[PDB]
């Protein structure tokens, strides 16, 4: 059903009788009560036009966020592709279990102190099983088939679009089981989407340190089976392990229950 | 509405005082459709044989218990024709109907939260407890860093000794792939945590049992391995 | 073709060329339990952490309910704003509301008795718009008489000088408060002999149908 | 070619390179709250 | 259909000409066994199908394996070809899985059906990717290799591999 | 007509030189009809899982062998999904398709009589040999006091090395009761007796194997015991 | 015929009879077996929607790849145009024999260490028989007829399109014969498409070394008579000569054939 | 003017300066597999 706006409130009056009772409910059945405000108090007729577009999953998720930072103090680094490295986004996408979406990436590159220097960089996306470069002049940099991006540092940040590349129907943030017939537990093969590598094009030694920031935007998202959020700080990038001593309470405590 | 009876297969469960039936996410279990199937081998549907209600062990509720949980379908992996069949195949798809029974006298008090959490992942062997089922250690965070106070967002039914003694949940097969193994993955887990501790005056039936009964609904299988 | 540059170019904003020119995604399959609107999660009832006492930090299991004994005084009281830190923090509704700045709509609070079957009594639940001192001065505001099926469903009507209210705090934002919820003994908790003299009551909170939110923020 | 995860502006051949427009406004009340 | 390099023995490196077929003699034991995933390094590397599949990441579809006897005309016998979904130890425990009875025109066409928990499977390896395996192919002696007098007592069998009609690939990559 | 192929279930058998197919008593195997059923419980039909062709052990034919025999379904009682299923039930009804393969060179000679004798009773443990199968001691009287010369009255197919190498028999379920157990009764037995001894000049393939392959056709089961 | 999606699988059942046999085939005829999965095992009816657009030759070949690198440590270099200098692309285009296509070129220029310096460069395409420049100030740089490209180093990389310029119907990667009535063997005249020359515009001596990288993109490709791939490393840029001692096996060896 | 090697966007006068669109999806099964 379509609900462009929240339901209006109808007029009501006092009620006195036997048998009918909307106030009493049955929470043991596990169903939220369907009692409306018009069934307990006298309410005037109020028409509301509060739209619900801002609460759609697409608008809620359509916000770029930092996913990882890369520093280049040999001239190249091969960074594995993962999106669970920062809480600010991990908590957001971990509320659901399975989501199918479309990712858009943006790369911001600058020196450690933020100064900009003319320098040419190259980015390659290595699918799983593809050869992995091991040197600034490795033969794997010929990018015969793998996609490549070339951009100068002074140029505006690059923007690319990545389709949904999982073998399964949708990504899964949890895998209760083993992929093979203890650290292995919880590793879903359907999430390893290859790695990422950056380098300086010149065969010489670059004289400036390189820092890259990657922001991921989402679109055409579709969620399934929402799960409760997380109220404990993360400890690892793969499993929900937590500090077993300082169990943080969900709600801040007070002095007395009567006040 | 207080009474109900379920007669799936060669078994039957009756209750003279029970709440309503809770269907998970409003999707009745059903066989895999042709438009969604990816397997090319003809599957097998044992039907009546695998839908017999299976009763697991009995857990003893105490005045200071923490909670218990089970992993599915690892509980049924080692019992009955379902066990002897899943050990001979490679592809598995079925729903589940979960029934939990725990009855006390009219003078006892206490509450239970029977909730099925799909795709339960633990944190810091015990991952697959089996038919016995393991106990919890930190029920407030469910050993997974999530608050129990928000566990009601999942399909659940309350068992309050004041009103009812049993609860039922009918959960369909939920997984990102139409078929999936039975020895390397767990579709979902079940949580039973006493929110309100059991209290009673001295001189009552101290032994109070807890029993869980489950039964597959629309079982199907594919592939013929040797023995796993 | 003539063109003119405009201010704001090369400005990256957090709110695109493709890389694979022939990718066909894996076909979707029917998965039960799909969420199309985030407001649906808010319309579900979750447990409320009323007993957030200082001594309950080490044993959080007792922070999900408050006791009822044999005494007309009060038993518990808390603010009803879902945004401010406190009991509402444990609810998924409050947790989601932390991600937004402005919200509007009525709220519903449902209670559930967990005592013995032979136990009986009457309790009064009252909501006070912008703390009461006793029963007769608390009865003026909106209230519901509750008697021990046992599930009372208190509804918090939406009364505010503004169409959209913001999360409350100390300071100027105090003007955006919503009110105080309190419960009182209508009659004493009567229990027969050979039965427990103490009972626990859990609190469940949810949102009504006319709820809405806007101005998404990061917490 | 049609290839997307799921009134939009597209400038390329692929269908997964586009900007989402006015998102759909549709919810199913009973499904989550009252699944009995 | 292209030739399959089943006999990839260590001693065959210096003489690759003998790596394109495996022998059959007079003995019920097994003769050869290999994995059936076209992506992983091994016998499938010599096939053009596997070579092309090295250029892609995800593939789906059924496979077909065809054998050809090359022994003498008077030679006769029966051989059993079996495919085991996710290694057997003997004939009776290997007969449970899909299998084809072959008798000595001599060209048996074993078909490998597509059974997988996912719509698209990836190339297998050691690690998490082990979960993407496909199975083990093995062959056993149904009856002994009977030959009359004055005839060779050893025969060689070549293996030919190809792809079925419902094959597909995606996610082009560079090897 | 010399070539044939049977692809029942997930298996397939092919032969480039075979005789025709012999159907026992001209009755195709079929499921039990309602007018004849006496069981009141819904039966189970595993279908594809139990119709996979099963290959038994290999018997070595010698120049002075007497003969070998098998008892059905005791051969299949301990193997495959059929074994794990029949051990869990009490009622059983199915047909059978028997295939025997034995190929020799063009220079060997000898004859075999593949005949299925319904309800074979022995005379003076060894009654139920199992998958291995036992050998005979007095093949002229079949250890039952009947002459082998009249054994052709039963459904049979000849395996002569001059012409063919394999033979097939399709026998339906024959028993005085619509259903019958699987651990206390044997529907029929199979007889393989060399009427013409194998002879060949020195310098040939001395090892000559004999293989028997069987597969249930219309399997059905009823009753759910614990473990027998 | 058009096959947008792979063929679906039809339902089947058991079969028992004489005469008909799909399992047996005849590989001596050189034709691949036409037996379908429904003819040997019982299969459920499965409908598939796996598109085959990703397997088209156009999408398979439409990927830019490095073809050559040019270094300028006299201020000009005349580089002969050839596309068989790197394995990553040579193996790709050598699978076919004859292909007719349309080439698009992209030039990336940077210092050996990757730094960018404002400098103006000039590129000329010299068709076969056209005069070849011999100095930074040669009269051949007047580009009266030959196409020219001028671009500063700090500017974005240049992109040009080159049509199909062979006298024959299509390019040939192999020529078994001699063009004239031993090193000459294998040289097809229809492949020499002229040369390439770069220089610095100024008549002075440039004070910075210049490195140029050339990537070639393909479009409107059409192939013919596919040939087996190559499993041996290259040794020369003209002929398929290989090391005659270390014959690399196509497949990695194992220990025992039974395991 | 029409000049190309062989639903495309072109911005110039020449026909060989364009971006290939949705490639043709057509194959001939029998021609290679079964040419008998």
């Amino acid at each position: 059903q379509v609900l462009p706006t929240a339901a209006n409130t109808e007029a009501s009056s006092h009620r006195l009788g036997t048998g009918v009772v909307p106030a009493l409910q049955a929470a043991e059945t596990g169903a939220s009560s369907n009692a409306s405000d018009k069934n307990l108090i006298e309410t005037r007729c109020v028409l509301n036009h509060h739209s619900t577009q801002e609460t759609a999953i697409g608008n809620f998720f359509s916000r770029a966020g930092l996913v990882s930072i890369i520093t280049m103090p040999d001239g190249y680094v091969n960074w594995d592709i993962d999106l669970m490295g920062y809480a600010q986004l991990r908590r957001k996408c971990e509320l659901f279990t399975y989501m199918r979406f479309d990712a858009e990436f943006t790369f911001v590159v600058a020196k450690p102190n933020g100064v900009l220097v003319p320098q040419l960089l190259q980015y390659m996306y290595v699918p799983p099983g593809a050869p992995k470069p091991t040197s600034r002049d490795s033969f794997a940099w010929q990018t015969a088939t793998n996609p490549s991006v070339f951009v100068k540092m002074t140029d505006p940040p690059a923007q690319v679009s990545v389709p949904f590349m999982s073998p399964a129907s949708a990504y899964q943030w949890f895998y209760d089981g083993y992929p093979t017939f203890d650290l292995d537990y919880g590793q879903c093969p359907n999430n390893m989407m290859g790695t990422f590598s950056i380098r300086t094009v010149g065969t010489e030694k670059s004289p400036h340190s390189i820092t890259l920031r990657v922001y991921m935007r989402i679109k055409h998202v579709r969620a399934w089976i929402p799960r409760p959020l997380r109220n404990q700080p993360y400890l690892f990038k793969t499993n929900p392990n937590y500090k077993g001593n300082d169990i943080k309470c969900t709600s801040t405590s007070r002095d007395k229950i009567t006040t | 509405d207080r009474v109900a009876q379920l007669t799936i297969g060669n078994s039957t469960i009756t209750t003279q005082e029970a709440a309503n039936i809770v269907i998970a996410y409003g999707e009745w279990p059903e066989y895999c459709p042709d438009t969604d199937a990816t397997a090319v081998d003809k599957p097998t549907r044992p039907d009546v044989s695998v839908n017999r209600f299976f009763t697991l062990d009995t857990k003893s509720w105490a005045k200071d218990s923490k909670g218990w949980y089970w992993k599915f379908p690892d509980v049924l992996t080692e019992v009955g024709v379902f066990g002897q069949n899943a050990q001979f195949h490679y592809l598995y798809r079925s729903g589940f109907c979960v029934h939990v029974q725990c009855n006390a006298s009219k003078f006892h008090q206490g509450a239970l939260l029977v909730a099925v959490l799909p795709e339960y992942v633990l944190g810091t062997a015990t991952t697959q407890p089996g038919q016995v089922g393991a106990v919890l250690t930190h029920p407030y965070v469910l050993d997974a860093g999530i608050p129990l106070s928000q566990l009601t967002v999942c399909p659940h039914q309350w068992i309050n000794l004041r009103t009812n003694n049993c609860a039922t949940i009918i959960v369909p097969y939920m997984n990102t792939v139409p078929f999936d193994s039975a020895l390397n993955h767990c579709n979902f887990g079940l949580l039973v945590i006493p929110v309100v501790p059991l209290d009673f005056n001295a001189g009552a039936t101290s032994e109070i049992p807890i029993t869980v009964t489950i039964a597959p609904m629309c079982a199907e299988f594919a592939g013929l391995r040797q023995a796993v | 073709i003539p063109t003119e540059l405009k201010p704001g170019t090369n400005q990256f904003l957090t709110t695109s060329a493709p890389i694979l020119p022939g990718f066909h995604p894996t076909p979707p399959i029917h998965i039960p339990g799909e969420v199309h609107n985030l407001l649906e999660i808010c319309r579900v009832e979750t447990i409320l952490e009323v007993n957030n006492l200082k001594t309950n930090e080490t044993t959080p299991m007792q922070r999900l309910c408050f006791p009822v004994s044999v005494q007309g005084e009060l038993c518990a009281a808390f603010r009803a704003d879902p945004g401010r830190d406190g009991p509402w923090q444990s609810t998924i509704l409050g947790q989601l509301c932390r991600y937004y700045t402005q919200w509007s709509g009525s709220l519903e609070v449902t209670f559930m008795f967990a005592g013995s079957f032979m136990a009986t009594g009457k309790m009064l639940i009252a909501y006070t718009p912008p703390v009461p001192a006793d029963r007769i001065t608390a009865m003026l505001g909106t209230h519901v008489i509750w008697d021990f099926q046992s599930s009372v469903t208190l509804v918090v009507p939406w009364i505010s000088n503004t169409h959209y209210r913001a999360h409350a705090r100390a300071g100027y934002f105090d003007y955006y408060t919503t009110g105080i919820i309190t419960i009182w003994y209508q009659t004493n908790y009567v229990v027969p002999i050979g039965a427990p003299t103490t009972a626990y009551i859990v609190a469940l909170a949810a949102a009504q149908d006319n709820f809405t939110m806007k101005l998404c923020k990061d917490t | 070619n049609s290839n997307s995860a799921s009134t939009t502006i597209n400038y390329y051949k692929d269908a997964y390179a586009a900007s989402a427009g006015r998102q759909d406004m549709s919810q199913d009340p009973k499904k989550f709250t009252d699944p009995v």
